[PDB]
RNA sequence: CCGUACGGCUAACCCGCGGAAGCGGGGACAGCGGUAGGUGGGCAGUUUGGCUGGGGCGGCACACCCUCGAAAAGGUAUCGAGGGUGCCCUAAGGUCGGCUCAGGCGGGUCUCCGCCGUAGAGUGCAAGGGCAAAAGCCGGCCUGACUGGACCCGUAACAGAGGCGGGUCCAGCCGCGAAAGCGUGGCCUAGCGAACCCCUGUGCCUCCCCGGUGGGGGCCAGGGAUGACAGAAAAGCUACCCUGGGGAUAACAGAGUCGUCUCGGGCGAGAGCCCAUAUCGACCCCGAGGCUUGCUACCUCGCUGUCGGCUCUUCCCAUCCUGGCCCUGCAGCAGGGGCCAAGGGUGGGGGUGUUCACCCAUUAAAGGGGAACGUGAGCUGGGUUUAGACCGUCGUGAGACAGGU
RNA sequence: CCGGUAUGUGAAGCCCGGGUACAACCGGGUGAAGCACCGGUAAACGGCGGGGGUAACUAUAACCCUCUUAAGGUAGCGAAAUU
RNA sequence: GGGUGAAAGGCCAAUCGAGGCCGGCGAUAGCUGGUUCCCGCCGAAUUAUCCCCCAGGAUAGCCCGGCCGGAGGUAGGCAGUGGGGUAGAGCACUGAUUGGGGGUUUAGGGGGCGAAAGCCUCCGGCUCCCUGUCAAACUCCGAACCCACUGCCGCCGUAGAUGGCCGGAGUAGGGGGGCGGUGUAAGCCGUCACCCGAGAGGGGAACAACCCAGACCGGGGUUAAGGCCCCAAAGUGCCGGCUAAGU
RNA sequence: CUUGGAUCACGGGGCAGGGAGUUCACCCGAGCGGCGAGGUUAAGGGGGUCAACCCCGAAGCCGCAGGGAAACCGACAGGUCCGCAGCCCGUAGGGCGAGGGACGGGGUGUGAAAGCGCCCGGAGUCGCUCGGGUGAGACCCGAAGCCGGUCGAUCUAGCCCGG
RNA sequence: GAGUACCGUCGGUCGGAUAUCCGGCGGGAAGCUGGGAGGCAUCGGCUCCCAACCCUAAAUACGUCCCGAGACCGAUAGCGAA
RNA sequence: AGGGGGAACGCGGGGAAUUGAAACAUCUUAGUACCCGCAGGAAAAGAAAGCAAAAGCGAUGCCGUUAGUAGGGGCGACCGAA
């Protein structure tokens, strides 16, 4: 399924229509100094058994897209709605 | 479970023991603090059936 | 300057001998302490779903859409009938303009002209519904598949709701169009998902007397998944088995029913040297009984749970012999088929736990059934369903077999 | 199960760089045992095949063609305590 | 969770697939059992959605007790404004279904005069005219009946309507009878809201739900269902006709 | 108990005595009572005829202002209408009308803003009793089993010593 | 007033959360021009205090006992035992 | 000099499971039952390297409140100070 590279929409802080870039949103790990990881990490600790669940292999065939969309003029980014599932995705001209 | 024979044996008892107040004693040479040079010199005078030996000694 | 791999030494430490003192051998390895990764039913704690004309194996009726069922408002179930979705599309999405389909007839040869044509075509994908100067095909310009927020309908009738879905609008910024007008994805009805946690975006609030830096917490929006789809992180044996309970639920006899079963009937095709009915009676149609087997699940889960045999008594007739009769394709001797008749009789043995079935020799003939599949407060105890053990198959294994001993 | 380990991966610690007026934090290097890899082992667990065609009346196939395995059940015994 | 075992899970003081004794311990259970005086007023439900839920719970519906507020409400009917696709009927669409006739010949396999894929047909097909049959998933038509609303009758209501607030429950196995789907049938699954459950009394010989009929106490009288030869209260009743089989 | 009991479903030999919704802590409501924009004391102290009685003690809790995650900001002791009771004029009806219902205006969060949500025009608190919910053994009885510490080999299993 | 304050790591425990207390292991100070605390770490300012040695009454908890009392039971009750 | 005894109260160590979460493993039960040691008529604590915040207090211990609060937690059931 095919989608453009550029889109002309509105700009909520230039507050009118602007070109605007398309963007994926890449998936970062967690981080170390975040205060769940701490309470997971200190409750690991010791003489215990396992104690949160682990769902090992559990996904959909198909998953969403987050997007982002990047104004030219000023260069900050939205979001546009909602997502929508497809399993091809190609930016094009 | 259970225990195995293998396991028993390692506690000592009755049922595993050597009955060693049977037997005759034990076999060493000499210390060797005492045999510097000298050659000793001795003399048998019997020889015996020892029951922890697998063979006989002699005195 | 920091480690190393290797050779060597003895003075720590381990071994031995010995009152001891020391002597010998090994040696910075080992052992001891602390930490890090692996292996690990040797030992533990637990899990191993539910619906289910019993249960298990099978399937999913365990999330959604359409037609029927469904009883001309609404609503309405079953392991009820018939089918589909767990996607695809920068166009198949918005608008503006122009034009009309499948099929056939008549020409021309193996896409060309004319005509009839209410849609018998097509619509991104099922079914139903909608649609013709179109909602279909041909093109031109765009990206309303946007932002901030209200209210209402459905799932879920009447009559409670989290999450999801749809609809009518206010404001902003825009597209198409001469204009009016339309446009908050796909003509309508399917294509998906809580809490906590994490990632991204944006711009603001906060961290223990004060003020700075680094890093942390919060509000708002989008996304990563739980298909048992209003969401546990998860395999099996028990015939050594225990508890608590159940006729809400099977095997066993009873009740109900009779497809199957046993016993019959109507009609007359045709066969019988010719002759429909001596005898046989098709194909089709109509029944009795409850002695086979099934279906259901109304009684009984500690009443008794049982098969066969022996002993003992009684009943039905749909009669095997014994008495009496009628038809014959009945010369006699006999046979075949039918009517009355239930007083009496219907036995002995071989292999098999057998019932039945098969076989022998006799006999007037050696009938079939019921009585809680009559009869264990009457016997026996061969079979079958405990605990022991063997074989064959299946299983990684514990183990199982409506398979044998 | 055993042996070998040239090569890959592989935890903590140590080393280098960045960041932090110090730390947390990010990246790389070194990198044992194990796994991966190469080999030996069945009086170790266990396993040891199909479809077709053919000889002087009929039968049968000593024989051949194929599909195929890590290997295709040998000697014996056989309706067996296994049919 | 240890011993011993020529191994049967065999023995360990009448106790062993993990002893006995006190303690944790008045362990837990959605499973079984029980729960103590009288009269009076009202009076149910076993069904929709969710739960590793199906012998159990929650949210609602159905009962009770109090109060607020303050004038309409509608379990019945008549007329009207609207909606609907059932029974029945029929072929105008979808699809099935007998046969005879024309007319054109062919999508195609049988042949001949096929002197050679044709001028001639086959037996099929295609268009019409008659004839004879169908529909739970068809409809050119189309009821009885059902629903919503408006107005009038009729009933309730100021001794307090529709309605609202606060509190306390129980119910999550239903069954007879009528209607529908499935099934050889028995039965299974639903629906209707009349009855049993939670309902005495009179009759059906006796009978949970079939007929009459809804019940404070003492007495009197007339009826219902049905009955009137004896049992057994009341007719060996009246007229006309049939049965000879104890039907 | 059950749709369903004279049941071939369970409990049921006779008499007498015993024998099952209790107590605490929090929460929701009511029937009464006291004070009232305020209400109420606890621990404790003093006095007495000394476990009864009397006086002091408001620390704290609730309430009088709400919105918002937070920083922070910070409202009507009545402007209009309809109108029950009751009162006035009367003779049917008409007027004022507390409490009750509906509008309008305001505070704050969210948003450019409009509009939406909560809130504002003075009634609460303190006690006795009762009904209920939650937790504690929680109306009464009933398990198989899980854990801890001690006792046992005069039975029976095995081994040693002496007969 | 030194294997002490402190720093990292492991185990336990706490309401103690990047911010409780205890212990093991490996490192480790200054010491009066000195040193510690102020709820993540660090810099500066201000405020409060001087650890790593010792003793100490009163107000408190109990009741195998005593005095004294009681909307307690009254011989199958009340303690198991009148 | 010690050694042994003593209901409950006391100081110091070791340390479960049933149960609840309608299963269960982190949690809960619980620093509980029970075990080991040491003291008394009371024991233990106790004289700031503290609390706090622009103001200040002045050793310990007990009651009433603070408060089911701050805060912990499959952020669940629940636990829980100064
Ligand atoms: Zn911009």
């Amino acid at each position: 399924m095919k989608y453009p590279k550029q889109i002309r929409t509105y700009c909520p802080f230039c507050k009118r229509h602007t070109i605007h870039k398309v963007e994926k949103v890449k998936k970062r790990p967690r981080s170390e100094l975040s205060a769940g990881q701490r309470r997971f990490r200190r409750k690991l600790k010791g003489y215990t058994g396992f104690p949160r669940p682990n769902p090992a292999g559990r996904e959909k065939p198909v998953k969403k897209l987050d997007l982002r969309f990047r104004c030219t003029v000023c260069g900050k980014a939205h979001t546009r709605g909602q997502g929508f599932r497809v399993k091809k995705f190609e930016l094009v001209e | 479970g259970k225990s195995l024979i293998q396991q028993r044996r390692g506690k000592g008892t009755t049922t595993f023991r050597a009955p060693s107040h049977r037997y005759r004693g034990a076999v060493r040479y000499v210390p060797l603090n005492l045999v510097q040079e000298r050659t000793l010199r001795g003399v048998v005078e019997e020889i015996l059936h020892d029951p922890g030996r697998t063979a006989p000694v002699a005195r």
